[PDB]
């Protein structure tokens, strides 16, 4: 029951992940951070524009194989 | 709607600059309160539509019929600055609000293209034409260099609850405090 997920950044980068549709996405978010050198209070994970909570699963977000998660940066103004 | 980390809330503190978590969370509160009438796009929508076109924001309206709403609010982020685009569906008028007189009509055309595209996919013939730019109107301007986010959120509250701009620069400290408490409660405390 694995799924493939892409994580796309403001730099155009793309990173692939396998994850079970019912594991919480916190392990992918923490994996993606450590791998890219990112600070997780400075970036935001979004699927179809909706925020992703640590506890959320690919299942309860209704993701499918090869769907894309976007990562955005802090904005101030 | 949900609760913010204490350091995001802190961007409301004093004369700190509001960040995207404050903007987007208050948007959530606003359309939590009048959901049949207002749709609030988050502050990442515009950059995404601009750098990746309709195909990059197509799925963000997956659960929304934009065209049953009365008011779309779209916060615009410009480097160091917060501004606001609004779409009133009844009369097809796209407006640009900014608390420092900045004119960026260059980006309300991106919005117009977006709306005509969405209307095509959602099989909405009544919205394949007719969009106007808004005739600019006197709205309350800021007198410091840090309250643009606060002004933008107050325009949103007023437009959403259909109130007049009955505020000025001297109210901003109180509004920073009101927005703060509304955020801790996850509800608009009218």
């Amino acid at each position: 029951d694995h799924i493939n997920l892409k994580v796309a950044g403001q730099d155009g980068s793309v990173v692939q992940f396998k994850i079970k549709r019912h594991t919480p996405l916190s392990k992918l978010m923490k994996a993606y951070c450590e791998r890219q050198g990112l600070s997780m209070r400075q970036i935001r994970f979004r699927f179809d524009g909706q925020p992703i909570n640590e506890t959320d699963t690919p299942a309860q977000l209704e993701m499918e194989d090869e769907d894309t998660i976007d990562v955005f940066q802090q904005q101030t103004g | 709607a949900s609760m913010l980390d204490m350091d995001d809330l802190a961007t409301l503190d004093g004369q700190n600059w509001l960040n995207d978590q404050v903007i987007n969370m208050y948007g959530e509160l606003i359309m939590d309160a009048v959901p049949d009438k207002v749709h609030f796009f988050n502050s990442f929508f515009h950059r995404q539509l601009v750098t990746k076109g309709y195909n990059g924001v197509k799925r963000w309206t997956k659960k929304v019929d934009l065209f049953k709403k009365s008011l779309l609010l779209i916060p615009i982020h410009l480097e160091v600055h917060w501004s606001l685009i609004t779409v009133t569906l009844s009369n097809r008028i796209i407006s640009f609000y900014d608390s420092q007189g900045i004119h960026f009509k260059f980006c309300v055309e991106n919005i117009r293209k977006y709306l005509l595209t969405e209307a095509r996919e959602k099989n909405r013939p009544e919205f394949l034409q007719g969009w106007q730019t808004a005739v600019t109107k006197c709205i309350p301007q800021q007198k410091n260099d840090s309250d643009c986010g606060v002004f933008v959120l107050q325009y949103c509250k007023c437009l959403a609850l259909e109130q007049p701009f009955q505020f000025s620069q001297e109210d901003m400290p109180r509004v920073r405090k009101r927005i703060y408490k509304e955020l801790c409660e996850c509800r608009l405390m009218d």
